[PDB]
């Protein structure tokens, strides 16, 4: 169960 | 192929 | 400092606490069976019948049985942890099956009697796994008797052995080392194990991958037949013979696709589970086959005498599947029954010649009913089932008269270890020195004479006990004379 | 390490150095009295079977404990070490000398001491390098095998190809079949007749050359040893590569380093390490000792000479043909590149020690070490190969892990209680742990040499179950040993110990062992001075020892998985079980006498001994009714009575011209005492040997009595029947009998000669093993006229009894041979283990340049001379039977040494 | 090695081996999982990186005020890496979890396999000029060659 | 939820090392231990068992040889869910889980 | 390299897809450094910069 919402990636 | 004519098995290994 | 070390992938033996532990032990039981009631194990006694000559390719592997090299057949085989083959092997795997079915039967009786099952349906199924294990013990002991006790017809024997069966052990006991049960001891254990199971097992088969009532009725009819009890064999036959229908084939291609399919042959009553990745083995002794790309080439070590090839009508669907004119190129026939199931090929395109372990097909049940009905003067039902079996194979028989039964059986059962027993019971001696070899193979399949003659009542139609079992057990009476 | 009461032999550096095989125990064959070493395979990769003072047991190993700088190491790990770093090997062969070792000190202990540094002013650097070639050491087996058309006739006249056939009909047919078979392969279809002649009845194909080659061996090393105040260093790197003389590929190459370091840190501490490792690649010919059509030394005897594995340039083809074949049959070199194999072992061995000396007399020593071996091995089945079953290829990657810990720390208090009583007391603790592990993965379906990652396989009916095997054991031990010395003449040694092994259940893994021993200096008490006797000492010892060398998990009553379908797992009974299984308990009495004559320039030591094995670990065979194969039990007993003596002296020391010889002999009678279940004998099936109480492990057969000159039939002696001896043509198993020939040869010995003519020197080392017997399984084929008529046979079958040819001793054609005395061959042998001519450069050639100080050059041969009556390739290459042997090699080597 | 006054030949070599062995399970019969069937994944890793790097260095002086130092050298760097891994599933017992004991059919997997190697060849030089112990100059030229380029 | 996913964890290390030598030869040897457990309750650790031996020796006015030898048995494990957003893990978990 | 890897579509035949784009001219990165430094010691080498 992951919350992608927003993954500004590194 | 292989020829099992007869192997006396190596009963002293 | 705990110096306990225990092995990975092993667990300690215990009594059955759960139903899931019991079901798992029953599966391990059927796993063994699949590598035991295995065609690879019955090829030796198939090759000892009157049907085969060795080719120039053999490397003294099939020669001992075909040419009756008694000096080699005496202590023939292996059953150590590198190889399990031959007479020694045949004997060893069945005793393990008998030993290991003993520990399954006893530990299920134990669990039932301590009410470790948690409801009536767990209880009811273990009473049924129990009957299956009873059939397995019956099979294990009878297969051991099939080769290691004498038929009544044998003449000169070691003194004492004419009436002896095999060492009967009804309990899981690794340390047991006793003497041979008598013939009637062994056979009463066999039939009662089976009878007690037909009582518990349901009328209609539940899985072709497990023992069923249909199976035990069939196996008992087989066992009755080799005991000469023709009336009793025919009674167990009729109870199964109509529950499995024959292959509906128009040509030999329609025949071969169905017959060679473990999955679609409607005649298979009981087989062991096999996949391409588990439970499938290659059985390329009879045919000498090997893959070549998309093709299969054959270099047999043994091939039938002409009289076997001449047994088959030319339109017999079997004459291109059970035997197949694929020696040299198109020059002679080899026994090809165990050729392949395509479903087990690693790659659709490329054959690997893998098969599964089959345990009973209704064809034999037709032949058990036909021979016995002829013996009991029941001509109508002997003629009904023989015309049926042969017509479905594309070569229906003109007359029904035992002579025809002997032929038809011999054709239908080729490769399955059946001819050697049949020649003992039909009182045919081994005429190998006098049979014509197949002409097409001149220079490849030549005549080789017997190293010892095999007339009616010769003792070596029955095997000697493995030399292990003799040397460690002074209480064993051997079969062969001095 | 060893004691004054024990039977102890010490072998020097020179017996160990620069030997063209990685099997260093071979270098001791015939050097130690009572130690019987024997290598049964010329495969570079094989390791010898040493047995000190007989076979110790009928089910446990008889392998000595091998020890390097204090800790148990396997022969396999010893092989990865550079033996030019060994200063000495010491064989401890009785209860008193093996008293502080465990596991299996019942078999003797072999202690290897690596060099520690010599504390010189400048250090000694030293460089060794040698090149040489291995060969086969006996060719005689093929002196008398039929030639090509010699066997063609034999076959045809025997009816093998048809009833009504002429030789040429057959000759036409075989090469007919070779052209049509070759004519289906693009790569052959028009090379047959041009560059390929697979069948040729006008030339005999050299099948020896087909399957065996000359192969090379290469060695080098640098070694810096030096020193100073309290510290001693010995460092070395080196390289070894011995290629396999069988053309079936096998090799052992190692790249090695070692650092031994020892330092007095202060008057209270001495610390030290000896560190070693190697990158090692070994490979083995896995078909030898089995019978596969045209492979091994069986192949070189059995392939009909009308079959040519060569092309037109005399080089080895990719393939040969055999009549009937479905497929052309790959030759050995083309098989190898089609079935590749590599394996790298990284071997690490770390070893430290500490020596606190807190008060006068007391020595606390803690020593510990690891023995890490990670091995990673690859296997391929090259795809698109036109002589393979499919074009699809496979790959198998395995990785191996062995980690061996050992701690062994001691307290040693030696003092003196008045002027005539010296006591030395010592006890210790020792824990040995071993944890091993093997992983293997495999895929198939590849259709490109360049696309063969395991992750690129076909997925479906093509998938494989992985390979996975684990193994661990452990040993806990408390031991003690005391040394009492009265005057400077009488010595008593006492020892008691307790050993505990993971290999037995909790209630049965402990066992106590003791030993007493005495040495008495008869010279220095009763002969103050003698004008001819220099040394006379009497040794004597009794003691008990354990043997636990069995198989980790042989007591539990175990279940394993045996799945019947794919949706639920299944369980089968796996092992029988022996809840009581425990240590084997051996006992040895040794009576010794060591004497030195002239000025100890002529010395001897004789020893008499009685080795008794009770509670013997037999893997008792089980009747097949049991559904098992075996089960270990402490059952039965055995005795090994014997003597071993050794002597050495100098024959002509001439100030610049010394001549030196040394010899060693053992005889050992073996007697089984107890078997299992009260049984008096057990013949071991298909081996031709038998265990019978009165006697030793002996052979067991029918006595072959020749042939009936009137019938041509074979006849055997019927045991017990006579006239006023009975023969019969009717063979039966009940015709067999115990034979007064034992399996393990009772006599083991050797001698060695040496002279040095001022710099020029020659040393010869001999070794013999008499009373050895073997069944030549190979002759079962080469000599029979009853079967396997494909195979080449001995030309003696051209003599076969017929109506027209009587007065011959070869039986009629048509009857197969039985395994009787006609195959019991006398494998006794004298062997010349090594000849070394060395010439050390003159001392004054290095008198002007202070860089190099000496040099030596040498020519050398391993295994040139082999006197033996055995009608097979190598008489060593077998125990009770010899099948398809990889004969030990004969080596020629040139070498050079430099010292700076 | 120091053969004559002023020059210093230094030869150096070493390996850097890493064998790593890794184990992972998905324990069977736990009721908070999707299936009661267990899985196990064993991997083995190997990194071996050797490097030789040997030098010859000449220091001399042509006066009391001119110090010269010359040195050039060779270096080969090699790396060979490798990763192997196999996994099974379908286990129904803590005690029966050998990889070789998994279910076989739709439960079988492709192994894991990855290889990687690189290499470096290089020749270098370096000089040192020193005048009157107040002015010091250093010059250097070198050529590097990497397996990572065509 | 902080206590759910993070703990106090230990770090342990020890070491003995024999240094000295005397002449043209020098030795530095050490054995050692290290174990750092990760404070995330998601398991992670780095423990090593260490050894090293350094050695240099003048053999003569022209040659000097030397070695430095080092090795270790090491066990590492890493919290592989960090830096991703998974419902009840990491510092995201400790902030976002409803109390 | 401009490479292919396996990408099997069924279980009876091998399949092949383009794996990497490619740069036959890929080469060393070429870096350059101008460095002007100064070190100073103050008092009685009890103060450095
Ligand atoms: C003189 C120095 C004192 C030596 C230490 C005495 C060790 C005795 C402990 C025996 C404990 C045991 O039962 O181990 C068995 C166990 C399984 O398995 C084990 O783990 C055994 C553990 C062995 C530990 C040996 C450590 C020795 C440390 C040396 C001290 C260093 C001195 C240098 C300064
Ligand atoms: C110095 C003193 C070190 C003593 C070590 O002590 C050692 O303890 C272990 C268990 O811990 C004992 O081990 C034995 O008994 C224990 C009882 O606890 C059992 O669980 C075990 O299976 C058995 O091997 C050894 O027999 C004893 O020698
Ligand atoms: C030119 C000089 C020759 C030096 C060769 C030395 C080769 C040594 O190989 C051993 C490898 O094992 C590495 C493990 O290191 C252990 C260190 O621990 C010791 C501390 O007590
Ligand atoms: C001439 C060079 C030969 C190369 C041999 C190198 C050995 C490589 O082995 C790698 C595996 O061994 C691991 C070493 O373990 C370290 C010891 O741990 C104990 C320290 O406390
Ligand atoms: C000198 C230094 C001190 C010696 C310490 C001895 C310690 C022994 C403790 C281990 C005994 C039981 C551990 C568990 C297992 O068994």
């Amino acid at each position: 169960a992951s919350t992608t919402g927003a993954n500004s990636q590194r | 192929a292989s020829t099992t004519g007869a192997n006396s098995q190596r009963g002293s290994g | 400092c705990e110096l306990d070390r225990d092995p990975e992938g092993k667990d300690f033996q215990q009594p059955y606490t759960s139903f899931v532990q019991t079901k798992q032990n029953r599966d391990g039981l059927y796993a063994l069976l699949r590598n035991t009631e295995n065609p690879r194990m019955h090829f030796y006694q198939e090759l000892q019948s009157d049907m085969y000559c060795t080719t120039i390719t053999d490397g003294n592997s099939l020669a001992p049985f075909v040419n009756w090299d008694l000096g080699i057949l005496n202590d023939h085989g292996r059953a150590d942890e590198d190889e399990v083959s031959g007479i020694a092997g045949y004997y060893f795997v069945y005793n393990r099956l008998n030993q290991q079915a003993n520990a399954f039967v006893n530990n299920t009786e134990a669990a039932l009697q301590n009410q470790v099952y948690k409801n009536s349906t767990e209880i009811a199924n273990a009473k049924s796994f129990l009957a299956e294990g009873k059939v397995l013990q019956a099979l294990a002991i009878w297969r051991l008797m099939d080769r290691f006790s004498f038929h009544e017809s044998v003449t000169e024997v070691n003194s004492g052995a004419k009436d002896l069966g095999v060492i009967l052990l009804k309990e899981y006991n690794p340390g047991y080392i006793g003497p041979r049960a008598t013939k009637a001891q062994c056979y009463d254990y066999i039939l009662s194990r089976l009878s007690e199971a037909i009582e518990v097992l349901p009328e209609n088969r539940e899985s072709v991958l497990y023992v069923s009532r249909d199976y035990a009725y069939a196996l008992r009819a087989r066992i009755y037949l080799a005991l000469g009890e023709y009336g009793k064999a025919a009674a167990d036959a009729k109870m199964v013979v109509d529950k499995y229908p024959l292959i509906g084939a128009a040509d030999a291609s329609e025949f071969e696709n169905i017959y060679r399919s473990d999955a679609n042959n409607p005649e298979i009553i009981f087989r062991g589970f096999a996949s391409a990745t588990l439970g499938s083995f290659t059985a390329t002794t009879l045919n000498g086959a090997a893959p070549a790309g998309k093709d299969i080439k054959y270099n047999p070590s043994a091939v039938p005498f002409q009289w076997v090839v001449d047994l088959y009508e030319n339109e017999d669907f079997r004459k291109s599947v059970y035997i197949a004119k694929v020696v040299k190129k198109d020059k002679g026939y080899l026994v090809n029954k165990f050729l392949e199931d395509k479903a087990y090929r690693d790659v659709q395109d490329k054959p690997n010649l893998k098969v599964g372990a089959r345990y009973f097909s209704v064809a034999e049940v037709y032949l058990i009913l036909v021979e016995s009905a002829l013996q009991t003067g029941d001509t109508p039902t002997a003629e009904k089932y023989l015309k049926a079996l042969s017509k479905a194979r594309g070569a229906e028989v003109s007359v029904v008269n035992m002579e025809a039964l002997q032929a038809e059986r011999t054709r239908e059962l080729i490769g399955e270890g059946s001819r050697l027993r049949d020649m003992v019971r039909w009182s045919i001696p081994n005429n190998h020195d006098a049979f014509e070899t197949q002409p097409g193979l001149e220079g490849f399949a030549n005549t080789t004479p017997l190293k010892a003659q095999a007339p009616v009542g010769f003792y070596a139609y029955t095997w000697e006990f493995p030399q292990r079992d003799r040397q460690t057990n002074p209480q064993l009476i051997k079969n062969w004379p001095i | 390490l060893s004691t004054v009461s024990g039977s102890v032999a010490k072998v020097s550096s020179e017996k160990l150095a620069e030997k063209p095989v990685a099997n260093i125990m071979d270098a001791l064959q015939g050097q130690v009295a009572g130690m019987q070493v024997m290598t049964t395979s010329g495969d570079p990769t094989a390791v010898a079977s040493v047995e000190i003072h007989g076979t110790g047991s009928l089910g446990a190993s008889s392998a000595p404990l091998y020890i390097v700088d204090g800790m148990q190491t396997s022969l396999d790990v010893v092989a990865t070490m550079n033996p030019n770093d060994f200063e000495s090997m010491s064989v401890l062969k009785d209860a008193s000398a093996t008293s502080i070792y465990g596991a299996r000190a019942a078999n003797g202990v072999v202690f290897i001491q690596t060099k520690k540094g010599k504390m010189s002013e400048r250090g000694r650097i030293t460089f060794n390098a040698s090149y040489g070639i291995s060969q086969i050491l006996n060719t005689k087996p093929l002196d008398n095998m039929m030639t090509g058309d010699e066997l063609l006739d034999f076959q045809v006249k025997a009816g093998f190809w048809g009833n009504n056939q002429t030789v040429q009909k057959v000759k036409d047919m075989i090469l007919a079949g070779a052209e049509d078979l070759y004519g289906n392969y693009d790569s052959l279809k028009d090379e047959y007749g041009k560059t390929l002649f697979p069948v040729d009845f006008n030339h005999d194909a050299d099948w020896l050359k087909a399957l065996f080659k000359t192969a090379p061996t290469s060695q080098g090393d640098i070694s810096f040893s030096g020193g100073s105040q309290g510290t001693s260093y010995y460092a070395s790197i080196g390289y070894f590569d011995q290629e396999g003389m069988a053309r079936e590929p096998a090799n052992f190459k190692r790249y090695s380093g070692r650092l031994n370091f020892e330092s007095r840190i202060n008057e209270w501490l001495k610390v030290g390490a000896n560190l070693s490792g190697a990158i090692a690649n070994r490979r083995s010919a896995d078909y030898f000792g089995k019978y596969y059509m045209g492979s091994g030394t069986f192949g070189v005897l059995t392939m009909p000479r009308y079959y040519n594995p060569f092309d037109v340039n005399g080089d080895l083809a990719d393939v040969y043909y055999m009549y009937g074949a479905t497929r052309p049959s790959m030759t050995e070199p083309y098989f190898a590149k089609m079935r590749p194999f590599s394996s790298e072992s990284h071997q690490a061995n770390v070893n430290g020690f500490a020596q606190i000396t807190p008060i006068k007399g007391l020595t606390l020593k803690a020593q510990a070490g690891v023995d890490i071996t990670n091995t990673r091995t690859s296997s391929k089945r090259m795809p698109n190969n036109p002589y393979d079953s499919t074009p699809l290829g496979e790959r198998r990657e395995r990785a191996y892990r062995d980690v061996s810990k050992s701690f062994t720390n001691t307290a040693e208090y030696k003092f003196s209680i008045d002027e005539k009583h010296d006591l030395t007391a010592l006890m210790g603790h020792e824990y040995i742990e071993y944890e091993g592990d093997v992983i293997g993965a495999s895929s198939k379906g590849f259709e490109s040499d360049k696309l063969m990652l395991l992750s690129q396989g076909k997925t479906g009916n093509s998938l494989s179950l992985p390979e996975h095997r684990v193994a661990e054991y452990a040993y806990l031990s408390f031991f003690s040993r005391f040394n009492y010395g009265f005057d400077k003449w009488m010595y008593i040694d006492f020892s008691v110990r307790n050993d505990q092994s993971s290999r037995f259940g909790s209630n049965n893994r402990s066992a106590w062992f003791y030993s007493v021993g005495g040495m008495f200096d008869i010279y220095n008490k009763f002969i103050q001075e003698s004008n001819w006797l220099s040394d006379l000492r009497l040794k004597m010892s009794y003691g008990t020892t354990g043997n636990s060398e069995i198989g980790n998990y042989n007591h539990q009553a175990l279940v394993t998985v045996n799945n019947y379908t794919e949706d639920a797992m299944g369980l089968s009974i796996s092992t029988a079980g022996n809840p009581d299984l425990s240590w084997e308990k051996q006992s040895q009495f040794n009576f010794g006498l060591a004497a030195g004559a002239f000025n100890n320039r002529l010395s001897a030591e004789v020893d008499f001994y009685v080795r008794t094995t009770n509670d013997m670990l037999i893997d008792v065979p089980m009747p097949y009714i049991s559904g098992f194969f075996s089960q270990y039990q402490n059952v039965g007993s055995m005795k090994n009575t014997g003597v071993d003596l050794s002597l050495k002296g100098t024959i002509y020391q001439n100030k610049d011209w010394n001549v030196y010889a040394s010899a060693n002999f053992n005889y050992n009678r073996q007697e089984i005492t107890k078997l299992f279940f009260g049984l008096n004998k057990y013949m071991l099936p298909n081996t031709g040997t038998i265990w019978e109480i009165g006697y030793p492990n002996s052979f067991y057969m029918a006595e072959y009595a020749g042939i009936d000159k009137k019938t041509g039939k074979q006849l055997w002696y019927v045991p017990g029947q006579v006239d006023a001896k009975v023969t019969t043509s009717q063979y039966s198993a009940d015709l067999e009998t115990r034979i007064d020939k034992s399996v393990t040869p009772p006599i083991t010995g050797g001698f060695s000669l040496g002279a040095s003519w001022k710099g020029l020197s020659l040393d010869a080392d001999f070794a013999y093993i008499v009373g050895k017997w073997m069944i030549n399984n190979d002759r079962y084929f080469t000599e029979n006229g009853g079967g396997l008529m494909q195979l080449n046979k001995d030309k003696m079958l051209l003599n076969a009894w017929t109506e027209d040819n009587k007065e011959t001793d070869v039986p009629k054609l048509g009857q197969s041979p039985q395994f009787d005395t006609h195959l019991l061959e006398n494998a006794s042998f004298l062997r010349l283990k090594n000849l070394k001519l060395t010439y050390v450069l003159p001392n004054s050639l290095f008198a002007g340049q202070n860089v190099i100080g000496g040099a030596r050059v040498y020519l050398m041969a391993r295994n040139l001379l082999t006197v033996t009556k055995y009608k097979g390739f190598d008489p060593e290459a077998g125990g009770n039977v010899g099948k398809n042997q990889y004969p030990n090699s004969k080596q020629y080597v040139a070498g050079i040494q430099l010292s700076f």
